[PDB]
RNA sequence: AAGCUAAGUUGAUAAUAAAUAAAUAUUGAAUACAUAUUAAAUAUGAAGUUGUUUUAAUAAGAUAAUUAAUCUGAUAAUUUU
RNA sequence: AGAGUAGAUAUUGUAAGCUAUGUUUGCCACCUCGAUGUCGACUCAACAUUUCCUCUUGGUUGUAAAAGCUAAGAAGGGUU
RNA sequence: AAAAAAUAAAAUAUUUAAAAUCAAAUAUAUAUAUAUUUGUUAAUAGAUAAUAUACGGAUCUUAAUAAUAAGAAUUAUUUA
RNA sequence: AGGUAAAUAAUCUAAAGGGAAACAGCCCAGAUUAAGAUAUAAAGUUCCUAAUAAAUAAUAAGUGAAAUAAAUAUUAAAAU
């Protein structure tokens, strides 16, 4: 390995707040388009939009993609994520089953929450 | 003195001690029982 | 009255403290020094001759070290120069070879124009001689031992086999044009340069050299010299400081 | 901790003041630190000497029953618990010798193994198989006395400084097993090895 | 327009004083600090290309804090070129060969910027292990701190 | 003969001391004991270290003179240490 | 494990285990493949320390002594 | 021997875990029903070559007294 | 193995810019010509070097601080 590519084995504080935010703007994401689908259907149904917003009732997502996402087993929060797998990817070929997500390539766009049960 | 990595007390007279930075065991019995941590 | 001046709180409010001393401080390294006890005197080598032992019979090859206006012009203390030093001047000079500024020198320490000046470093104030006294080689008592500088024989544009004994290539079984010429210099790739101190051809000789522990065989006040045993750098009318011996007592 | 708040016994004779020192030094480890500020002292009949202490110890002096006791400010604090046994021990130790003295006895062991007091007491001259003479000059405060050629007795206030000058004096030629050879520190034994 | 005006006093060199002794900060801060002033960064009249800082006399550096065990194993290197002559002195050995200040200008070198100026910033920085210094009568002062100093304080200091 | 040489002559291995590596200790709790401290105190200990010693480089400092019927240098001449 | 009288750890240490190293035999073709310094000698060494001797020191029923054995520090000097 | 008692400072271990259990939270019916999610070790030694120490460098672990004033610049989880 | 044989994705190849000390391929991001006020990305904010202040732990080894070295020993820490 004459080539050097200097990559920290862990990442700093900053990029982990980076990190935390991006997993919370695909979260907002999620709920913006959940949200736009429920106010869509009320108007459907026969509301105004403020009337729709202030539903008690919201309607949850009839596509599949969209109603995984909204679970959290599947798809979890950031507020709901584990400190590990914030951080952590799994990766069979590493010692400990574990390896940084910003080893990961295109980690900043490509999304990765859930990890295995017990690894 | 046997320098070694792995450093256990062999009898009951051997006693370990924290000097310099080093565990070293010596021992009031058998003095082939001295040991020391690198 | 007063002149105006403003103070910083900052300085004025300062607790004093002295300073701790510091290793590269003069008075520290003057503690450390290795020095005799004793001033010396400044000498001309003006040759060598044998000095046959009248009891034993063995006979000793001895530089004869004339001692000539041997004169302490002035000395140094420790809390204006750093260090205890007696200025001792050798022989007689001219008017017209000396300068101006130092025949003035020489006029307020009150001695003749001195054909060479050198310092004496010592120990202790006690060490020192007193200023205006002339020096003669019953100073140095016979049997006792004596350190000798002086600027050895200038060699010239030496050679590496003169200068550092290199063994140099053979003289036969095919050497082509090199027989002197010691090789492989600054290693090869691994330094990519020449190693500074490589042992190279250069001037050698015509530096000070310190001989130590020598033997004082002879000292007489009547022909003005000292007699010393075997060798002295430099060559005929070198100037030679002595001092005594501080490993030999 | 147990042997800190072991009250220590004190005879009329005998005074354990304290006080603030001069000039106080503060010694600092990596995270913790420790402010030496204090300076008790036992005084007594044979002789008197001081412990300088931290700030945290104080002393609680008792009228009734000739007790005193030793406490710190935070006995959950490590190093200041580890300080008050330390310091209790230490007292109690100058206590002993104010009143009664240290001693420590040094047997020699072999053929023309022994010592002598060659200036006047000033300096333990000690024979031990050596060419050249061995010996080392005695700290102020220890008295030494030779009942025997091979018998020396080393005396004190300071248990420690008593000890370590015992200790010295042993370390010329400490006792061999195959012969039981040497200087004997007190009571001090050594396995003797078959001869063969 | 903001720049037309006498600039003379925006560009005077200042002398600032330090008392280690009374600075609570460590070694590396206090260098850190000290750094930004000889640079003339704190003044806002500042321009990379032109040199316009300050003086820093440093006095009491004997009582330099210095944190962990970096006073018996720091190592300070040196190197001529001739290999087999490297120089690694520990803080204390230094400290004991030239003083406290010199480790504090080692520290103060390290913080500047590698250029030509670096030099005559370092040799504005003024460091002194005890008290007193030369340098004394020519901090800053102002005519509003002198009724905190007493009296003959302020004379002895002068005739100084 | 000189010179230069080494087959020859002479000198020298640079103390003392400072802190130390390994290692050997004293008092001593935390931790009844015990433990040389990876606690506070307290000791030793190396052809190593720091020094010292020597050589060279520099030039803080010092004494001395200051427009020259004789100031300090330099060119020039005669040479050599 | 097994030697080592009697004892695994005085000294010995299999097979397996975990590392280091970057000296060698490889392996790769990534360098130029207008790098002989053509592999050995001589001249000259410089450097490392993974210490051969020399200095300090632990253990060594396998240190009585002397030889040693073994280990620690140690590269100052020296090593035909 | 030695206990204001346990509530907590005994030993002998196993252990190094939020699966399980427990606590905290989300989600559904909701006067607390299920399901999902989150919560369980640290330091030292081991440490190891060759032009030169090399976290990029400086340097960074804070201390009442006492400055307008310092107090990680390391690691773990987070805030603006 | 900077290996070799394909598969897949991206970049490079043919891509200037910011980051990763330096940096073909990694992390960001695509130069039409300016300009430089407003958002930012990746990455950072003691100094060098644009730019910060906090909470809460834990570390004392300079471990560490952008290139995480192991079986094993030790000392601790929780828990059962």
């Amino acid at each position: 390995g004459g080539l050097l590519w200097k990559i920290p084995w862990r990442m700093s504080t900053h990029q982990k707040t980076r990190q935390r935010e991006r997993l919370r703007n695909v979260d907002q994401v999620i709920k913006q388009l959940t949200l736009g689908l429920h106010v869509q259907r009320c108007q459907d149904k026969g509301l105004t939009y403020q009337e729709a917003m202030e539903s008690k009732k919201k309607y949850k997502p009839r596509s599949k993609s969209l109603r995984l996402l909204n679970k959290p087993s599947v798809f979890p929060k950031e507020n709901q994520m584990s400190s590990k797998d914030k951080y952590w990817t799994f990766d069979k070929k590493a010692v400990g089953y574990r390896k940084g997500i910003h080893k990961v390539p295109k980690w900043t766009k490509i999304s990765i929450r859930k990890a295995p049960k017990f690894f | 003195f046997k320098v070694r990595t792995s450093v256990k007390k062999f009898c009951s007279d051997c006693y370990l001690v924290r000097r310099k930075g080093r565990v070293y065991i010596y021992c009031k019995s058998n003095k082939k029982h001295k040991q020391r941590q690198g | 009255s007063t002149r105006p001046f403003l103070v910083a709180p900052s300085i004025a409010n300062s607790i004093t403290t002295e300073a701790p001393a510091i290793n590269h401080s003069p008075e520290l390294a003057n503690a450390r020094k290795w020095l005799p006890k004793r001033c010396g005197l400044i000498t001309r080598k003006k040759g060598m001759m044998p000095y046959f032992d009248k009891s034993t019979g063995e006979r000793s090859a001895a530089t004869i070290l004339e001692v000539n206006n041997v004169e302490v012009i002035m000395h140094r203390t420790s809390e204006v120069n750093g260090y205890f030093a007696c200025q001792v001047g050798y022989g007689s000079r001219h008017l017209s070879k000396v300068s101006r500024q130092m025949l003035g020198h020489f006029a307020s320490k009150v001695v003749n124009p001195k054909e060479h000046v050198a310092e004496f470093r010592v120990k202790d104030e006690k060490g020192l001689i007193p200023p205006g006294t002339l020096l003669k080689p019953s100073f140095f008592k016979e049997g006792q031992y004596v350190d000798v500088r002086s600027v050895s024989k200038g060699k010239g544009f030496t050679g590496v086999m003169k200068r550092y004994g290199f063994k140099g290539l053979r003289a036969s079984h095919g050497t082509s044009i090199m027989h002197r010429h010691g090789g492989s210099y600054g290693q090869n790739q691994d330094p990519g340069r020449v190693l500074p101190g490589r042992k190279m051809p250069g001037h050698m000789g015509n530096e000070h050299v310190t001989i130590q522990n020598v033997k004082v065989l002879k000292v007489d006040d009547e022909n003005n010299v000292i007699w010393v045993k075997g060798s002295v750098a430099g060559p005929k009318n070198s100037f030679v400081k002595i001092q005594d011996a501080i490993k030999k007592t | 901790s147990q042997v800190g708040s072991l009250p220590l016994y004190i005879s009329p004779e005998v005074q354990v003041s304290i006080n603030a020192l001069s000039m106080p030094r503060i010694i600092r480890k990596g995270r913790t630190s420790m402010n030496i500020s204090q300076n008790i002292t036992v005084k007594g009949p044979k002789g008197e000497l001081s412990v300088e202490v931290p700030d945290f110890l104080h002393l609680d002096k008792d009228e009734k029953h000739g007790k005193i006791n030793v406490t710190v400010q935070n006995s959950e604090d490590k190093h200041q618990r580890s300080m008050w046994g330390t310091v209790r021990s230490l007292i109690n130790n100058h206590i002993i010798g104010v009143t009664e003295g240290h001693l420590a006895v040094l047997r020699f062991v072999g053929t023309g193994y022994r010592a002598q007091l060659e200036n006047d007491g000033k300096f333990v001259n000690v024979k031990v198989g050596a060419s050249i003479k061995q010996g080392l000059d005695v700290p102020e405060g220890i008295v030494v006395k030779t009942p025997a050629p091979t018998s020396l007795i080393i005396e004190g206030c300071n248990k420690q400084q008593v000890l370590l000058f015992a200790a010295k004096l042993r370390k010329f030629h400490p006792p061999e097993p195959y012969k039981g050879k040497g200087i004997y520190v007190n009571d001090e034994t050594i396995k003797l090895k078959d001869k063969k | 327009s903001q720049k037309i005006g006498h600039s003379g006093l925006a560009f005077a060199r200042l002398w600032h004083h330090v008392d280690v002794a009374r600075d609570k900060r460590t070694l590396g801060r206090l260098a850190s600090a000290i750094a930004i002033t000889l640079i003339g960064r704190h003044k806002p009249v500042y321009h990379p290309s032109q040199d316009c800082g300050d003086y820093v006399v440093v006095t009491n550096c004997q009582k330099i804090r210095v944190t962990g065990k970096k006073f018996e194993q720091k190592t300070y290197w040196s190197h001529s070129g001739r290999p087999g002559q490297l120089k690694l002195q520990t803080m204390n050995k230094v400290v004991a060969d030239k003083g406290f200040g010199e480790i504090l200008k080692k520290a103060v070198s390290g913080m500047l910027p590698k250029n030509k100026l670096r030099k005559q910033r370092l040799d504005r920085l003024k460091v002194f292990d005890g008290s007193e210094n030369p340098y004394k009568q020519n901090i800053t002062a102002f005519a509003h701190e002198q009724s905190s100093i007493p009296e003959p304080l302020k004379e002895s200091i002068f005739n100084q």
